[PDB]
């Protein structure tokens, strides 16, 4: 019993989104639901807190 | 069209203190922190049709949500909107506008009611008197869909005055719940549908005057020791008003909850009017339409001849079987009237012949 | 074999680390540091004012625009002296004077 | 310039890349007599003994229901209960022109 | 805002040697000219400073006028010779005039 | 220069023309020769 | 096309708006004067300078339209130039309520 | 790190922690609540999630 | 306060793309084709105190109509404002605060009603669930004022629940009309004046719980084959509630429409209570007002014992004549109760003298 | 806006004839430096050019 999975896309995958979806600008990024960022739009938990 | 204006270059000055504040007057934007401006502001705006997304709002003051057709969405395990208060609040709440969903779609009803589904409703009220609920929408609640508590107050002081009109509930496990002391309030014209209990009662002298409960199986619950009664437990309980509401198909036609309901002492068969408690009164009973819908009537005061519970007004039709009967304890037959009534032939569990006028349905004897 | 009729496309380009230089000769290209335009100007100490008319793409944000106007720039340092040293600096264009 | 209907300037394809390639989609096909139904049912909704009431109740369109919302969240690997829970989610019918894929 | 318009009185323009022009957003550009600038809440790369210009791309077209009649370069010499055009967007620009495609 | 003018609902430009004098001159010394020299004072249009 | 419109039984109608639409005045408007990237070329042969030196400073349209006022009348139309010109109405444009003798 | 690598059993259809159930579909009576069971067809179906 | 900044000269350039979008957030301005603006937004607002002209306007998707005291007029053979749905549509509708009028003024109340007049209302929903009417004004309408038809829907689905309170109707020849299959719906508070009929009532468990009536002709209209069935017609019919409402003035005083009525099949004369349908039931009837109002008990299900229509706890008050009187036919004599009432002294044509406690009214036969 | 400010920076002006200055409407009057206007969607009388 075997588990099959796309190899070669899913490192395509993840280079789209660690190098150019996740530095978007601010609008077209989210915050996650039931969380807390600060009201410094400038701030590293701002930033980093938004998906 | 174009701005044609000329420019100086800047002159590497620190440049002076720009501000954007005020940006909203009172609103609310999606996926902002709402306890940050209802503190703020008395009367808060929500973006008409817009898409939220909250869980556990403390609220303090007492506030006004316009919603303008806002829909508010939650996951968790906590409660929306959380009103707490203080005796001392002149000013009153009015939630307006808003379809409240929950954190489930077409919901199990399958599941029986536990510990872990009582936190799962959509508006608290603590101690906060003057709130009103006007216009909403419940969906898909597995608790309750408002509660009412209320705390030991003293005086006479019966005032928190409620009102909970124009909703529309589909799919909650519990309708309008409330708590004990929670008295002289109003809830009418709430068009329920496809709930398990539509009035979980604990707190009397309510007044119910137009409600639509449509494939519900039950309607008005009123036992000892149940689900949703907090601080101030059942006391003083069982006092309503209950007139001219609607409570068709909740034993036989379009049903879909199960029967057994899972008290946190035991569990019971519910029927669209489940009543047993050795020290309430019974609620007035006029104008009320029962198409397949079952009566229960097990124990209330009437020791020393106390209270007599009248069916006055009132609709029966029930045809196939024992589907809309009414069950009386055989020590209570003295004690249940019912002067003007129509139906069609309905089953009277331990009823007698000359206590109900005009001659309708059929008399039997539940042992 | 299933594309889609009617497509259409369009170009764009992307430049880095640059700055649009326009030069200041009459071909457009570099025959001296010193420009055959820029000897032309002070014939009889003739004085031109300029004001140049931009478009850039609308963008939501304020931007400046780093504007740089060529001009030269020198010292002189001179030592006649020990603990004599002095200085003359001079931009031609644009000059500090007095 | 028309380049042709052999031009395909990537690797790969493009519409469900992640899935395996003997996969097939929610369908049904009819070889031999009788008609088959291969499906995946990710979406459950409550329903009692014979709950064919709770099927006559559930609204679909084209748009609703959703195949790619499927359970809720974070609920694990459960087995559902088919004599409690029913299931729900999309068929495309074999009578359709083109060749299933 | 689409246009900018600067303005230099007359002076000696003697020894000139050119222009050079990149915009640089507000946001990542301090002042220097004082011993702090409170304003400034930014700490990426600076491109006022380190060369590094992303926002060359941006500049439609450009014109350039001495003393208010004068057009430079004048006297016809490119094929759009009253202004510089740095970027003509295609759908528009029947004629060619588009290098490096 | 600064004018007033009443207010308008939709924006106006404002035709302002300076008077200069354009003139040229045609010389045909040659066969297949032709020379001009455009000339307006004061708003003179080519020079350094 | 419509007046009022409530009903088929019930319409009124009303004639279309009316529209002259032909060429301009001394056909102005057919040929590019003082146009940047468009300046026609009166040049000999065997050389190319262009002696047609345009600039967008010279209106080169409205000049031929004051020096027409000055070498003749206003009211004559000849039909050749299109030398037809825009005229408004004197009781349209002021107008003189003296109302219906 | 990105988005999970997930891999997949390459019969995509399954239960969890059993095959593939057969079944046979259901024509459906209207007006009243009967469904009864269809001529020919037998159904592999799947139920949850992948 | 003077704007000195200087300018310098346009270029010749090609201007930019200038654009003046966005003008309403959400509005909608007289003159506005509103079907290309109710397709974009859930919320639309209208100018407050405005004056519109809209005709046939198709809605096709959920929206909510802030009205802020709006005039919707219209002239044509047209409906106003048709809302066709799907079944699918987790939204809801909400149309609030317009005054709709009319084609009209001081209507032609002696015209007989017909075909043509059949499309002269202002609200026809086709099978849109969860409308509300909130706070109208409708006056003068040739046919009905609402009409909420149904189509044929499957699975014990009764859910559709509609709102229609506080109303305002003057001059309607028909107030709210209803569909067949158009179940479990209220329609409180809305107070009628010179209407011919109130209720046009095809479709069955409705509940009304507090209208009044003053000055028209019929109030309750039921028979067989009436105007504004609908598409899944007169099925399921006539199970609703009636409680707490008022028809004073319906044969003598201030009444003005003509008794004749001109169905599709035949003409009929009307009552204050018309009721003929030989398979339909009849509703409660407790808490309501009659001042010289008629009631026409004709016929209904009373053949396996399966129906007996009661009175209970209601005004009758006719004096002159037979102003108010209760009519019954006499094969109908044994199912007709009045059971708590008071009067002044009504006849009663065709009632048992022991079927009515306590002894008020005449009591005559109309064979 | 009423008032209108222009200016001309420090020239000659020898043999200087006279001013003359009137109003246009931007919708009604195009630009002839370019090849094309695509922002000019007026057909009549254009005061600019026909006096």
């Amino acid at each position: 019993p075997a588990v099959e999975m796309n190899l070669p896309a899913n490192l395509k995958r993840t280079f789209l989104y660690s190098n150019v979806a996740m530095y978007l600008p601010d609008t077209y990024k989210f915050t996650p639901a039931n969380v807390d960022l600060p009201e410094n739009h400038l701030s590293y938990g701002y930033i980093n807190g938004r998906l | 069209v174009e701005e044609l204006y000329v420019i100086n270059p800047i002159n590497q000055w620190p440049a002076p203190g720009s501000f954007s504040s005020q940006k909203p007057p009172g609103t609310l934007l999606p996926g902002e922190d709402p306890e940050a401006v209802f503190k703020q502001y008395h009367v808060v705006y929500l973006v008409p049709g817009a898409q939220y997304h909250w869980k556990n709002i403390l609220i303090e003051k007492p506030v006004w949500i316009y919603g303008n057709g806002a829909t508010v969405r939650t996951s968790g395990t906590g409660p929306i909107l959380r009103i707490v208060g203080n005796r001392t609040e002149k000013r009153d709440v009015r939630i307006q506008d808003i379809s409240f969903f929950g954190e489930d779609c077409t919901p199990n009803r399958m599941e029986p009611m536990s510990e872990k589904l009582v936190y799962q409703m959509a508006i608290w009220v603590t101690d906060m008197k003057r709130v009103t609920i006007k216009g909403c929408n419940f969906t898909n609640f597995a608790g309750a869909a408002v509660f009412f508590e209320e705390t030991a107050y003293n005086g006479f002081f019966w005032s928190m005055q409620h009102l909970i009109t124009e909703c529309r509930f589909t799919g909650c496990r519990i309708g309008i719940a409330n708590g004990g002391r929670s008295e002289y309030s109003t809830a009418s014209f709430n068009n329920f549908f496809d709930c398990q209990i539509c009035f979980n009662v604990v707190g009397g002298n309510w007044n119910r005057c137009g409600n639509i409960a449509a494939n519900c199986r039950c309607v008005y619950l009123h036992t000892t020791n149940m689900w949703y009664e907090g601080a101030g437990g059942n006391f003083n309980a069982a006092h309503g008003s209950f007139t001219g509401n609607t409570m068709n198909h909740c034993d036989y036609g379009g049903n879909l909850w199960p029967t057994a309901f899972q008290l946190p002492d035991r569990e019971i068969q519910l029927a669209g009017f489940y009543f047993d408690n050795a020290r309430a009164r019974c609620p007035t009973w006029t104008g009320n339409t029962q198409y397949y819908g079952d009566m229960k009537i097990l124990n209330f005061n009437q020791a020393n001849d106390a209270a007599i519970f009248v069916i006055d007004g009132c609709a029966l039709y029930g045809q196939p079987g024992d589907t809309g009967s009414i069950e009386t304890t055989a020590a209570l037959t003295d004690k249940v009237f019912i002067q003007g009534c129509q139906g069609n032939k309905v089953t009277l569990f331990n009823i007698k012949a000359a206590n109900v006028v005009p001659a309708i349905g059929t008399i039997k004897q539940k042992p | 074999r299933n594309a889609v009729p009617n497509q259409v496309t369009e170009r764009k380009f992307l430049v880095d680390r640059y700055l649009w230089q326009i030069p200041f000769s009459s071909n457009f290209l570099n025959m001296g540091t010193l420009t055959d335009l820029g000897q032309n100007v002070m014939y009889a100490n003739s004085s031109h004012s300029l004001n140049m008319q931009f478009t850039v793409d609308p963008m939501t944000e304020p931007t400046y625009l780093m504007l740089l106007f060529g001009v030269f720039d020198q010292v002189v340092i001179n030592q006649p002296t020990r603990s004599g040293i002095s200085v003359a600096y001079l931009r031609l264009p644009f000059a500090s004077g007095s | 310039l028309d380049r042709g209907p052999s031009f395909k300037p990537y690797g790969g394809t493009a519409y469900n890349p992640l899935a395996p390639k003997s996969a097939p989609i929610n369908s049904a096909f009819t070889v031999g007599n009788d008609t088959h139904f291969v499906a995946q049912l990710p979406q459950t909704y409550a329903a009692g003994g014979t709950g064919v009431t709770e099927a006559i109740q559930q609204q679909v369109s084209g748009v609703d229901p959703n195949p790619q919302v499927g359970q809720p969240n974070y609920a694990g690997p459960v087995v559902v209960n088919t004599t409690n829970n029913a299931g729900l989610g999309r068929i495309v019918s074999a009578d359709s022109e083109g060749q299933q894929f | 805002s689409s246009t900018v318009v600067v303005n230099i009185p007359d002076r000696s323009w003697g020894a000139f040697r050119g222009w050079s022009f990149t915009r640089l957003k507000v946001s990542e550009t301090p002042r220097i000219g004082a011993t702090q600038d409170p304003n400034f809440q930014y700490s990426g790369s600076i491109p006022y400073l380190d060369g590094t210009f992303y926002l060359s791309h941006t500049f439609q077209r450009c014109s350039i006028q001495w003393d208010s009649s004068v057009p430079w370069p004048g006297n016809d010499r490119m094929l759009t010779p009253n202004w510089f055009e740095i970027k003509r967007p295609i759908n528009q620009d029947a004629e060619g005039n588009d290098t490096m495609q | 220069m600064q004018f007033t003018v009443d207010p308008m609902t939709e924006p106006t430009y404002l035709m302002l023309l300076f008077g200069v004098f354009d003139q040229v001159v045609i010389n045909q010394p040659t066969r297949s020769g032709i020379s001009v020299a455009y000339l307006r004072l004061p708003f003179a249009s080519g020079s350094a | 096309h419509f007046a009022d419109f409530v009903d088929d039984r019930r319409a009124t109608a009303a004639g279309n708006r009316p529209n002259y639409i032909g060429f301009r005045d001394n056909f102005i408007g057919m040929m590019y004067y003082n146009s940047g990237s468009n300046t026609g070329s009166f040049s000999s042969q065997t050389q190319q300078l262009n002696i047609v030196l345009d600039l967008n400073d010279r209106n080169s349209e409205l000049s031929y339209q004051y020096l027409l006022a000055d070498l003749t009348s206003r009211w004559h139309y000849f039909a050749l130039w299109n030398q037809a010109v825009d005229d408004y109405d004197h009781h349209v444009r002021i107008l003189e309520n003296d109302g219906y003798e | 790190e990105g988005p999970p690598n997930l891999a997949f059993p390459p019969h995509v259809i399954s239960n969890p922690f059993a095959p593939a159930a057969v079944g046979t579909g259901m024509t459906v009576n209207e007006q009243q609540q009967t469904a009864a069971v269809t001529a020919n067809t037998v159904a592999l179906i799947g139920y949850g999630n992948i």
